[PDB]
């Protein structure tokens, strides 16, 4: 009753496709990497972390924000967190 | 369900018909007009 | 250390940004003129400056520090947390006579 | 800036006949308007 | 959808039943049944305060004046 | 023979049935707290019949005993308005100390049931006496075995404890008892009916007046003059501590009705100041220390100094409604007290093994019925209405304002003061978080036996909150002998 | 003509409406106890009670005309 | 003066929709046709349309 | 507490000094409340806010010596003040608890029912002519400066700053809420319209969707009183010589009772200009929000600004002396008593 | 007597509750203290007690009409 | 009826609150209500009863304290004030109960819930309808301890535990 | 969701998600108890209502079907 898989997935994959930055739509998926996979650099990935958190509704400490580097990471995360709405 | 939207405009149709109805009558007296005598 | 730290103020100022202008047109002006600020220094190398240049920022942080920021109400500070926190102790007492 | 500008009063104390004296509890409670100093 | 009600009273699980210590004959029957048959003995108990025995005279001594018009004029 | 006198004596039947079974009969310690748990019921059964057939407007004492007997000392019994709702409380509390230390009593339990049995008929005699020599003998008797049970069953600071309630009580005695041996000097007798019709010179009353109030300030207590009670009523085992804050408590404030108020007119008069003084400080200074206080049992006991401190006011008021409402404040707190040494000292310590409240927290969680009945005790304890602790609250603070108006405003913080520390210690132990996670033990909540002495004692105060007249009617008549004071035209006439 | 007090304390009108117009005011009362209180029954007759709180109010406004110039337009509150 | 090159007017002065900004394409769903400035008014007064014609009605 | 006074006044009648209190206690609550509700982030706090101003308007109108008025404005503000409570409560349960202005916005389309009543109670609690909190609230305003003396109109003064402040917190609740730009995450508003789901079309749509029967029904009911009520009781309570508290039990001395006067004496434009100063002033809260809205931005970050923002959300920093001056204070006493 | 539950007994908060406890032992008479001491034992209760003595039968508002005063003394 | 509004909303709450496990969700929840609704009607009655015909009522049920010169009674009188008052209170109450049926209809704890608002409904009648000072002085201390077990409703939260210690002090 | 609690806490309010299966028959139950006694309390107001002042006949006052302290006074007019 909670959240899914395929729930977080599409909803996170119409997100980082709102910026102009990333290399191409076509090249994310469950197990893309902010940096070496997709384009991003040291900057622009903490902005994403500060969108998907609005885009849960949650809040990403600042210790949990520096693990979370790759799509899979923030596809469990949100999992482990109840409080997603 | 549409009844909502239904509640929704009624209640604002009958509080401005309202307005408009307690000015017709009331409002020249508030504005110094016409005393109610 | 002195790269962490400099990523976590990046948030709380834009954080702050949007606490102080809700409306999110003028804020994402706002959030990209940040950006520029973190950018321009981005070649700073002697740890002398970068302890310096952190330390200034976490001041401007605090003289324009919001009343009450924005908090999810399930955050701890949010209106809905610790509301209807379980026990947490399911099992039975052993079995005592008092 | 109220007490330098605020208006003077429009009507005079209504007078009330007999002051109210019986039916505000007589001389012993305090009674009404009635002749007196304005 | 509802949970049905539940929970062990006294600590008592299902599958046993409480059991007595030894004090609860002594007060139920004895200090609360004392308590309830001197709460309707009470009731008969004959009125001996003094404000009832003062309302009688002081209702007397208002019947000779203009209060409590009493019920002969004697 | 006269029922004042089956009052004293059934509680020695017991102590010689439980002292004599085993010859009669390895008997079991069941029955010896079923011997000690009956005799209690009959006293009260005694008690009640009592005060059925007593008479709330006559001004002779009652249930007298003829004697003819003249000796030295001789012990008669009486009881009037003032001193029947004292004997009431005794009975109806001392069946619900045995109940409420029913299993946690493991050894000495003959010594443990025969101390209590005769701590019943020592604290009778002392409302029931009609000597002041009878009284202090009475008063000063109940110090070896509150002793001897505090070291036998106290806690760990048990030796200290047992030693500063003796020490404080003796010494403050001993100032009362040169001030009953001056009285003896002048008048010949203490017996009440001969001591009442005298009228002491000015100087003597203020000399009489200090060291009777030196001894009731150490046993009222005062503060400054507490370290004992915290000590001795923290240490002591839950039923004995219910004795200690009960009843013992209220000795004193009976004592004024018979060794202050009736002989000792122009000093309580002309004192009232030192007194109200003592009374306001006690008040926020006993206010202020059980905020801080993290003792949970430390923090009722020192709660019922605040409220020791009203009823003493109410005593001083020389007003009709002030005396009522002090009997009836120390009434209701007997019933509150009682009750909420159990919540803490007998439920919660026992499941715990700690006093400190830093480990409770979000017991409501866990136990309903403990938080339904220790949230009512909190508000009686907070004075709340529909408790008899407001009436008595609510009518000594009229009288303390009434006589001392500044002083009585000041004692009348403790509607402010009194609900900041109930609540507080109520929201840190039943709320404030979901459970303490320093249980690593679920608990159970209330047993039967616990349900039981509570909702008993909840009933009494609620009962009687909601209909005081019941302890009020027999009050009025025997407390407007104690008033002293005229009217320019009701007063001489002819 | 004015209300007398003796059918005037029987009226059981409120003390500080104790004056001279209150005579249409026993009236007004009897429509509001009659119609309970409904703002558009007697209107009619509530116009004619207005009306003379009006005259009276007018006349206590004049009165001043002479005693301001007396004070020579200073505070007469 | 503020070594890090904040300051604050500029920061007022750079309070506005940016001409370009890495993020139009999450955010522009906010003002679209449910969210216009015309269709978010369309119904600020519920019932004042329809009152309108009535009123007139009774008027005549 | 507007009660105790209500009933009490056969006794504080009798003492012009508890009736000049009363009337400046009101007056100094009823705009120190208005001037906090504005700055508040939270819904609740700004109708608690809300609560109090016109709760000081009630004992602001005891003060003038008519309780008949209070008793008015005190049943009056019941209808229309619940509605808007329950109405946000619809609002708060509609997204996911939030309480948060931030994150509000467009939810007209959404809440369409939920918007109309709270814009019901709205009008009502601003005194928009015609409506059941108008013939209340207005009519102290008319009796403050009807009651002719140095303190009544200054509390007129006092109290018309209140209603200013009144309406611009209306705005910013009603605004903020439904007609603004959404504020809140997709979650809040993404309809079942556009599909946006592959495989999971069936959940996770959620769009802030309205109330069910007992939801809804308490907020049409209360919507009627708000709209009617008080034109149908103003009789009763107001009247010019209405007998309804003939059993001595809302006690108005003759000295110094004010209602002819303030029926007569007071000027036509300052009977009708709460009206005048209602209407201009949430034009321009509309007009600096989603029209000019720069504005509040420049002030937000003003220097002089912003410690006024800071002042007035953090409540004149009363709390803040409170806690570290009373109860701190209180709860060192203690320490020094239990541990010295 | 009887055991009782498992409690994870905390060693920081055993050993602040035998300081609290034990805490008598360790007081001095030093500057500061003895004006705690004096101030809130003698200075408090001897001005309470002092205006307490000085308004003593100042007050009485029995029955007190419009042209009495509640002053006596 | 004059007694009966007075008691009847005290029942809903006795039965809601201590035998709430016997009458269950919607059980607990038509006793409370049905006892605001009816208790409602007859106010309403009530209203035109003492207002419209200026006929108030007196009930004394029995002495509270009696004290030499204090006699204060268990009564009731209702005037032009008191019904005037209870409109409100019990029209507003009558459709925040219907109101909670759905808004609390996810919290576990609904049968204490119910309980208190119709125990807060009891004592705010109890205030207005009071003889005397101290019998007003019982629903006031009730309001707010009423208030206070309902801003601490939800008792694990820290902040709720705060705020209602910050009710009920000040 | 639901939360999850202990099934071994007794609670006179119910506990956490309470809902007898017999819900209705012991509602029906308390339901008559409300009732009887609000009658009795009904019948007690009846006897002791106070007043000092008569409705007029043609007056809508539903209290004049059972409080005694009016109902015998119309009777008692209804002699002429
Ligand atoms: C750590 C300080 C301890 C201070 C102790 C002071 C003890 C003083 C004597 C104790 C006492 C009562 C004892 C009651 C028990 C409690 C005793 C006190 C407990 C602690 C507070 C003895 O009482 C006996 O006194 C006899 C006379 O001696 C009389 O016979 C009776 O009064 C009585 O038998 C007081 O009686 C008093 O009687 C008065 C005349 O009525 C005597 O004269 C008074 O003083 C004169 C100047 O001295 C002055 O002219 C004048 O003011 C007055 O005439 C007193 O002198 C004193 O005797
Ligand atoms: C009296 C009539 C109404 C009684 C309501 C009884 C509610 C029962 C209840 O709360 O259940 C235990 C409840 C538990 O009910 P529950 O159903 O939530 O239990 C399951 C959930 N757990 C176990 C987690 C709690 O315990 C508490 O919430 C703590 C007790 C505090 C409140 C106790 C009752 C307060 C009301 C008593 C009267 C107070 C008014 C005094 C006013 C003074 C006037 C001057
Ligand atoms: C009234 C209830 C009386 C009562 O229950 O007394 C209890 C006790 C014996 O009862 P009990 O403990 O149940 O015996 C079980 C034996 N298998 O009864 C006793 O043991 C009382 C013994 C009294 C001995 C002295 C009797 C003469 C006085
Ligand atoms: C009143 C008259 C004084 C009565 C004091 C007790 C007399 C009764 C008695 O003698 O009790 C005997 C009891 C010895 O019992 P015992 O055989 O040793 O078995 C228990 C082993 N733990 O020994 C005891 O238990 C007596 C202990 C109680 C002491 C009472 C306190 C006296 C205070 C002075
Ligand atoms: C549930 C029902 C409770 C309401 C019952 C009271 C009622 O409706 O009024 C009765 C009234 C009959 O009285 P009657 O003498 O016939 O008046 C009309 C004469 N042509 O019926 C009438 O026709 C009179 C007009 C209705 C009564 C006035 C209603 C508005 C007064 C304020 C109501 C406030 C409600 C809150
Ligand atoms: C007027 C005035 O001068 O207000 C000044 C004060 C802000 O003081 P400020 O110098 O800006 O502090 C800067 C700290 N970085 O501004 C304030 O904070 C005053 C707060 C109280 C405001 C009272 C209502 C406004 C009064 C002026 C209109
Ligand atoms: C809850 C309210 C309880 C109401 C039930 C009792 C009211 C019945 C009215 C009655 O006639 O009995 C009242 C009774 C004594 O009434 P009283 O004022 O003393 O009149 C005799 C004066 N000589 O007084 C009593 O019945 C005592 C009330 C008991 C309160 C606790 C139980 C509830
Ligand atoms: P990526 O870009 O993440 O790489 C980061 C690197 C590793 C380059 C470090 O940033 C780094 O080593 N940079 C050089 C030395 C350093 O540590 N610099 C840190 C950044 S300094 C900076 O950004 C200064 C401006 C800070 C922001 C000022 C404004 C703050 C907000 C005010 C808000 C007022 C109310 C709205």
């Amino acid at each position: 009753e909670g959240l899914q898989k395929v729930e977080v997935y599409e909803r996170i994959k119409s997100l980082l496709a709102g910026f102009d930055k990333v290399n191409d739509p076509n090249n994310i998926t469950e197990t893309a990497h902010f940096a070496n996979d997709l384009g991003l650099d040291s900057l622009d990935t903490v902005e994403v972390v500060m969108a998907i958190e609005e885009e849960f509704s949650i809040e990403i400490p600042d210790k949990d924000a520096d693990q979370i580097h790759s799509v899979d990471k923030a596809i469990e995360y949100i999992l482990r967190q109840p409080d997603a709405h | 369900s549409r009844v909502h939207r239904f509640l929704a405009t009624g209640l604002g149709a009958s509080m401005w018909f309202w307005i408009f109805y307690r000015a017709k009558k009331d409002g020249p007296v508030l504005l110094g007009w016409k005393h109610p005598w | 250390s002195n790269r962490q730290a400099a990523l976590s103020l990046y948030r709380r100022a834009l954080k702050l940004a949007l606490d102080w202008t809700v409306h999110r047109n003028l804020w994402r002006g706002q959030a990209l003129y940040i950006r520029s600020l973190f950018e321009k220094n981005r070649n700073v190398t002697d740890p002398r400056l970068q302890r310096a240049l952190l330390k200034e920022t976490e001041k401007l942080l605090e003289k324009w520090k919001h009343p009450d920021p924005y908090c999810p109400p399930t955050a701890p500070g949010g209106s809905k947390y610790e509301r209807n926190l379980p026990v947490p102790n399911l099992e039975p007492p052993p079995p005592l006579k008092f | 800036v109220v007490k330098l500008t605020y208006p003077d009063r429009v009507s005079y104390p209504r007078e009330f006949e007999g002051g109210l004296e019986r039916e505000l509890g007589g001389a012993g409670a305090v009674r009404a308007f009635l002749c007196l100093d304005d | 959808q509802y949970d049905p009600p539940t929970g062990w009273l006294w600590g008592v699980r299902p599958g046993e039943k409480y059991q007595n210590e030894g004090w609860e004959g002594p007060f139920f029957y004895g200090f609360w049944g004392s308590l309830i048959v001197f709460a309707i003995a009470y009731a008969y108990k004959p009125d001996t305060s003094i404000q009832t025995w003062a309302l009688e005279e002081a209702r007397r001594r208002l019947e000779a004046e203009g209060i409590l018009e009493d019920p002969n004029p004697t | 023979m006269s029922l004042l006198y089956v009052l004293l004596i059934i509680p020695i039947i017991g102590i010689f049935l439980i002292s004599t079974i085993d010859s009669f009969y390895f008997f079991n310690v069941s029955y010896y707290k079923k011997i000690a748990l009956i005799t209690t019921i009959l006293n009260l059964i005694v008690s009640l019949i009592i005060y059925i057939l007593f008479d709330f407007s006559n001004n002779q004492f009652q249930f007298i005993q003829e004697n003819l007997d003249l000796s030295f000392y001789d012990i008669y019994l009486g009881v009037d308005g003032v001193s029947i709702y004292f004997v009431l409380l005794t009975t109806i509390i001392m069946p619900i100390a045995l109940v409420s230390n029913w299993n946690s009593i493991t050894n000495n339990i003959k010594s443990y049931l025969i101390i209590m049995l005769l701590l019943e008929t020592l604290l009778l005699a002392v409302f029931l006496v009609l000597d002041v020599l009878l009284f202090y003998i009475f008063f000063e008797s109940i110090l070896p075995p509150l002793f001897i049970l505090i070291g036998l069953f106290g806690s760990s600071n048990k030796v200290r404890a047992s030693f500063y309630i003796f020490l404080y009580t003796l010494l403050g005695s001993l100032f009362l008892l040169l001030s009953i041996l001056t009285m003896s000097s002048i008048v010949g007798t203490t017996y009440f009916d001969v001591l009442l019709k005298s009228s002491f010179e000015y100087t003597t009353q203020l000399f009489l007046f200090f060291g009777i109030f030196i001894a009731f300030a150490v046993k009222t207590p005062v503060w400054g003059l507490n370290s004992w009670l915290l000590r001795a009523h923290v240490e002591s085992p839950l039923g004995g501590s219910i004795v200690l804050a009960a009843i013992v408590l209220k000795l004193s404030l009976y004592g004024v009705f018979r060794l202050i108020l009736p002989i000792l007119p122009q000093a309580s008069l002309n004192l009232t100041y030192i007194v109200y003084a003592i009374g306001a400080i006690t008040v926020l200074y006993a206010s202020f220390s059980t905020l801080r206080t993290v003792d949970v049992k430390e923090l009722i006991a020192y709660s019922s100094v605040a409220h020791a401190a009203i009823y003493l006011m109410g005593v001083f008021s020389n007003t009709i409604q002030g005396l009522e409402g002090a009997i009836l404040l120390g009434l209701a707190h007997g019933f509150v007290s009682s009750g909420l040494f159990i919540c803490a000292g007998g439920i919660l310590y026992d499941r715990t093994g700690t006093r400190l409240i830093y480990f409770f927290r979000g017991l409501t969680q866990i136990m309903p019925l403990f938080s339904l009945f220790f949230f009512i005790l909190c508000l009686g304890n907070a004075g709340t209405p529909l408790t008899l602790n407001f009436v008595g609250e609510f009518m000594s603070l009229y009288g303390t304002l009434e006589r001392l108006p500044i002083a009585g405003m000041l004692a009348s913080t403790s509607i402010i003061f009194s609900a900041a520390y109930s609540i507080y210690m109520y929201n840190r132990i039943a709320f404030g978080g979901s459970v303490s996670l320093y249980f690593i033990d679920c608990f159970r909540d209330l047993t039967k036996r616990e349900f039981f002495i509570l909702f008993t004692l909840v009933s009494f105060t609620v009962i009687l909150g909601i209909y005081p007249s019941f302890v009020l009617d027999g009050l009025h008549y025997n407390i407007s002998s104690v008033v002293y004071g005229i009217e320019p035209n009701a007063s001489y006439l002819t | 003509r004015r209300a007398t007090r003796e059918e005037m304390r029987d009226a059981k009108v409120p003390l500080a409406y104790r004056d001279s117009c209150a005579h249409l005011l026993i009236p007004l009362n009897r429509c509001r106890y009659e119609t309970y209180y409904l703002p558009w029954k007697c209107e009619d007759e509530r116009h004619s009670y207005e009306k003379c709180q009006y005259l009276e109010f007018k006349k206590r406004v004049q009165k001043m005309e002479e005693l301001r110039e007396a004070k020579g337009g200073a505070r007469s509150n | 003066p503020n070594i890090t090159g904040f300051d604050m007017r500029e920061f007022l002065r750079h309070t506005k929709t940016p001409t370009y900004d890495p993020w139009e394409r999450h955010e522009a769903w906010r003002y679209t046709g449910r969210f216009s400035r015309f269709n978010r008014f369309k119904g600020a007064l519920p019932g004042f349309g329809i009152a309108t014609v009535a009123f007139t009605a009774y008027c005549v | 507490g507007v009660y105790l006074l209500m009933r009490s006044s056969p006794l504080i009648e009798y003492s012009s000094t508890v009736l000049l209190l009363c009337l400046w206690l009101g007056a100094i609550t009823t705009v120190f409340s208005s001037l906090i509700g504005l700055f508040q982030q939270d819904i609740k706090k700004v109708i608690a806010y809300s609560t109090m101003s016109q709760l000081g308007m009630m004992v602001l109108s005891i003060g003038l010596s008519s309780y008949n008025i209070a008793l008015f404005h005190l049943v009056n503000h019941a209808f229309y003040k619940a509605l808007l409570f329950l109405g946000a409560g619809s609002v708060i349960h509609a997204v996911a608890d939030n309480q948060d202005f931030r994150k509000f916005g467009g939810l007209i389309s959404y809440l369409p029912l939920t918007y109309s009543v709270m814009l019901i109670a709205s009008l009502s609690l601003v005194a928009f002519p015609f409506m059941t909190g108008f013939y209340s609230k207005d009519f102290i305003l008319e009796s403050a400066y009807g009651q002719f003396s140095f303190s009544g109109v200054a509390v007129y003064i006092i109290a018309t700053i209140g209603a200013i402040f009144t309406t611009l917190y209306s705005v910013k609740v009603l605004y903020l809420t439904f007609l603004s730009n959404p504020n809140g995450p997709r979650t809040y508003y993404r309809l079942a319209i556009d599909n946006f789901f592959s495989a999971q079309a069936i959940k996770s749509y959620k769009p802030a969707h309205e109330g069910d029967f007992f939801l809804t029904l308490p907020l049409v009911i209360l919507a009627l009183f708000s709209i009617f009520f008080g034109f149908i009781t103003k009789d009763i309570f107001i009247g010019l010589g209405s007998n309804f508290f003939v059993d001595n039990s809302l006690f108005i001395h003759p000295i110094h009772e004010i209602m002819i006067d303030t029926e007569f004496a007071v000027p036509v434009l300052f009977k009708l200009l709460p009206f005048i100063f209602t209407i201009s002033f949430s034009v321009i809260a509309l007009t600096l929000s989603e029209l000019l809205s720069e504005l509040v931005i420049y002030f937000k970050f003003s220097r002089f600004g912003y410690n006024i923002f800071g002042f007035f959300n953090q409540r004149f920093l009363i709390e803040f002396f409170y806690n570290k001056y009373i109860t701190n204070l209180i709860l060192n006493l203690g320490g020094q008593i239990t541990k010295i | 007597g009887l055991q009782h539950y498992k409690i994870a007994m905390d060693p920081a908060l055993v050993r602040l509750g035998s300081m609290i406890s034990n805490r008598y032992k360790y007081f001095r008479w030093t500057k500061r203290t003895a004006l705690v001491s004096f101030m809130y034992v003698v200075v408090v209760p001897s001005t309470i007690g002092y205006l307490a003595y000085k308004t003593d039968g100042l007050w009485d508002l029995r029955a007190k009409r419009r042209g009495d005063l509640i002053s006596e003394r | 009826m004059y007694l009966s509004i007075i008691i009847l909303p005290l029942l809903g709450s006795v039965v809601s609150g201590f035998f709430g496990r016997k009458v269950g969700v919607s059980g607990a929840q038509l006793i409370t209500c049905s006892s605001v609704i009816i208790t409602t009607i007859l106010s309403i009655i009530a209203f035109f009863e003492v207002g419209f015909n200026n006929i108030p009522v007196t009930i004394n049920i029995f002495r509270w304290i009696d004290s030499e010169w204090f006699i204060i009674n268990w009564g009731f009188q209702y005037d032009s004030l008191t019904v005037s008052m209870l409109i409100p209170v019990l029209i507003i109450s009558s459709l925040v109960h219907i109101y909670s049926i759905s808004y609390m209809s996810s919290d576990p704890h609904n049968q204490r819930f119910f309980s208190y608002l119709s125990l807060f409904t009891f004592m705010m009648i109890i205030l207005v309808t009071a003889n005397n000072y101290l019998l007003m002085f019982v629903g006031w201390e009730g309001v707010g301890v009423c208030s206070y077990l309902l801003v601490s409703f939800w008792f694990t939260r820290i902040a709720a535990n705060q705020s209602s210690i910050s009710a009920f002090l000040t | 969701p639901k939360i999850p609690y202990p099934k071994h806490v007794w609670s006179p309010a119910g506990g956490w998600y309470a809902q007898p299966a017999n819900w209705k028959q012991n509602t029906a139950i308390f339901g008559l108890v409300i009732f009887g006694i609000t009658a009795m309390v009904w019948k007690y107001s009846a006897e002791h209502e106070v007043r000092h002042k008569m409705p007029e006949p043609d007056r809508f006052y539903p209290s004049r079907y059972w409080v005694k302290q009016i109902k015998d006074y119309e009777r008692a007019q209804k002699e002429k």
